[PDB]
């Protein structure tokens, strides 16, 4: 282990709590101290990763699994589609437009012509005419985007450069003159950008100086009559609903914002689905965690009703007008989707589509559209495209497009869901995929995942690297639906946020238990692996229960929990998880934080033989959203309190970190996150002492 | 808008 230097005078006192940070100095990603900790820890990784010989068996695999042409689901501006492609292995998808669904494509823009392809496009936006595209271009590692605008018919760029945005749209009016958008300052702000100017030109619509944390986002309705503004504070799932008709404006947006307040608090969300002039439908979790649709009437705005009922059961988790009447709700039913085909205008029932497990997304369709097109995936389904014509065919799903992954027989395979009980009885929903046929008798080595937080829903999709694992290494998978997350609605994410956190963590251990009781493992070849707040999962739970695990590996994780909320955007997660400024919230924050929590379990009564799993930290160099400073502090605590702290300690896993030099969060080319993976898969191999099949 | 299902 290298050297890592200790400042033993930095204490803080936390409402007479005394904490001694003796990696401070790791917060200064710029000196040399801490680059030299980044050269002695790369060189660390690299040593024990040459050992994990397993690595490039689970590369090659992985690219020869991952090498298929993926077909995106397309959507429709005036006669043209647009969708995205990739021919298997490119670094990013490449945008493409057709004159026919079966023609042949055009490319419209190539990202891996940029930078090799390190960041592909996130804002791609269509206008309602097909003449124009507007996206967004990385410019260095930053998060900051610069908005272009390409004309479709012979690819050449308007001069037209939008700066200083980051996550918005571009929402086009029907008249093709121009877009809204949500640029940030040289306090977000809406403004609107007419083609042929300069954003110095840009018509401000709203910013509130009084409020600066309230960030926004923006929709037009299907008409073209109504722009929506939405306003949120932090990660809530509730909104504000500003409304401006377009159809009153004097002289255009020229004119100037004047908006109907419909909804001004953030006590509920709210989302527009549909309107009929003032007559608006939207989906709502008011009085309704599940979520429902409701209408209301502009020119009547107290008074709402329900159109389509909040279910016992059932999270709505999407709704989408189609085919002029019609309407596709995509709810989740024990986290599997449901999809039904409604009237509009009364809310019946129709048709109901139970899917099979995984996940379908990406409906992009618009009201006046008649075909509906979604894509499906699951564990042991790369990836279809599926097309309903509502006008001709209504009742059929029919494959528009099939992923088909290269000597993959899924019939080998299996995935179930079961049900298993937290420390609490709370039945915690799991997917367990694996060999047919395998014996429970402790003996395989197993992967979990899981994340836990801000009402976000996990579901089993597709992944190559999981099939490797499965074939080669007769591994078993599975996926843990813990609480925090949206999965039964707003009551699940909140029996797992806040002073409630250590229930995500029971869930999770919960798990972990019902495995090794099944017999599908045993303590210590269970590996477990999370993201972002699905990182500080793993390090929490490891430092919980190091008994129960054999490798744990921790994406860009949250990890010092009391000062996560100084850097960057860690103020917006304030919501789920307190803020150590309030001493009620210090004391939940203290008892799980991982860096804070590290402990030699040997020296437990009782517990002697336990050290902690083999520990792989990763994290990008440049992530600007969970700064690295994170994983680097859990890293010289661990080492610390483990290893170099004792003469010959018991601690023989080893704990390294995988830093990703020159990365930002966002990017992920496809052979970098294929490096990535097949790191952490030859690392687990060893760590369980799991031979390749 | 991931490049690959990895
Ligand atoms: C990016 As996060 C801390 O909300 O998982």
């Amino acid at each position: 282990y290298p050297p890592v230097r200790r400042d033993e005078t930095v204490v803080d006192d936390y409402f007479g709590v005394k904490v001694a940070d003796p990696y401070r100095w790791l917060e200064d990603p710029n000196s040399e101290e801490t680059k030299e900790f980044v050269d002695n820890q790369e060189k660390l990784a690299n040593s024990v990763l040459e050992e994990c010989e397993l690595i490039d068996k689970f590369k090659q695999k992985i690219i020869d699994f991952v090498n298929f042409p993926r077909c995106g689901v397309p959507f429709r501006r005036a006669n043209k589609y647009f969708h995205f492609y990739n021919s298997g292995l490119q670094a990013q998808n490449v945008f493409q437009m057709q004159d026919d669904l079966d023609g042949k494509p055009e490319v419209l823009y190539d990202p891996n012509l940029r930078e090799g392809g390190r960041s592909g496009l996130s804002l791609y936006s269509v206008s309602e005419d097909a003449k124009y595209f507007a996206f967004g271009i990385h410019s260095g590692l930053t998060e900051w985007v610069t908005i272009k605008i390409l004309k479709t018919e012979d690819r050449s760029y308007l001069p037209d450069t939008l700066e200083w945005v980051k996550f918005s749209p571009a929402i086009w009016t029907h008249d093709n003159k121009g877009f809204f958008y949500c640029p940030y300052p040289p306090n977000q702000e809406a403004r609107y950008h007419f083609l042929g100017t300069d954003q110095s030109e840009d018509i401000l619509l709203w910013r509130d100086l009084e409020n600066p944390a309230h960030h926004l986002k923006c929709q037009i309705t299907d008409d073209g009559k109504y722009f929506l503004l939405y306003i949120l504070d932090g990660c809530d799932d509730a909104n504000k609903v500003y409304c401006l008709d377009l159809t009153k404006l004097p002289n255009g947006l020229e004119s100037f914002a004047p908006f109907m307040k419909l909804i001004d608090s953030f006590d509920a969300s709210y989302t527009a689905i549909a309107n009929d002039g003032s007559v608006f439908t939207f989906q709502t979790n008011k009085d309704a965690p599940r979520k429902k649709l409701v209408r209301v009437d502009l020119n009547n705005p107290s008074v709402w009703t329900d159109l389509v009922p909040e279910s016992k059961k059932d999270l709505l988790e999407s709704a989408h007008a189609v085919n002029e009447n019609q309407l596709i709700l995509r709810y989740l039913s024990d986290v599997k989707h449901v999809l039904e085909i409604r009237d509009l205008e009364s809310g019946a029932l129709q048709h109901r589509l139970p899917i099979d497990i995984g996940s379908v997304d990406g409906i992009t369709a618009r009201r006046r559209d008649s075909v509906v097109f979604f894509k499906f995936t699951s564990i042991l389904t790369p990836g279809i495209v599926y097309q309903c014509d509502l006008k001709n065919d209504p009742t059929q799903l029919k494959i528009f497009r099939e992923s088909v992954v290269p000597d993959f027989d899924r019939s080998e395979f299996e995935v179930k869901q079961v049900f298993v009980p937290s420390k609490d009885g709370t039945k915690i929903p799991i997917f367990i995929a694996a060999r047919k046929g395998i014996s429970l008798d402790g003996s395989h080595p197993c992967e979990m995942h899981g994340y836990g937080g801000f009402g976000i829903n996990m579901m089993p999709t597709f992944s190559a690297s999981r099939i490797v694992f499965l074939k080669h290494l007769g591994g078993v998978f599975c996926l843990a639906n813990i609480r925090g997350g949206g999965e039964y609605g707003e009551e699940w994410h909140k029996a797992g946020f806040r002073d409630k956190k250590q229930n995500v963590f029971d869930d999770f251990i919960s798990a972990a238990e019902y495995l090794i009781s099944s017999g599908y493992t045993k303590a210590r070849r269970v590996a477990i692996e999370g993201g972002s707040n699905g990182g500080l999962l793993v390090a929490a739970c490891i430092n919980q229960r190091p008994d129960l695990f054999g490798c744990a590996e921790a994406n860009c994780g949250v990890m010092d929990m009391l000062r996560f909320h100084k850097f960057t955007l860690g103020y917006l997660w304030t919501g789920d998880y307190g803020c150590s400024d309030k001493e009620e919230e210090f004391k939940w924050l203290i008892k799980y934080s991982p860096i804070h929590n590290v402990r030699r379990p040997w020296e437990q009564p009782g517990n002697e033989e336990t050290q902690y799993p083999a520990t792989m930290i990763l994290t990008a160099d440049h992530d600007d959203r969970v700064v690295p400073l994170h994983s680097f502090k859990l890293l010289a605590t661990m080492q610390h309190v483990l290893c170099t702290s004792l003469e010959d300690s018991p601690q023989k896993n080893p704990i390294i970190a995988r830093i990703q030099r020159k990365a930002a969060h966002y990017g992920r080319a496809t052979m970098t996150q294929i490096a990535e993976v097949a790191d952490r898969y030859g690392f687990m191999a060893k760590a369980l002492e799991a031979p390749w099949i | 808008n991931a490049s690959a299902p990895v």
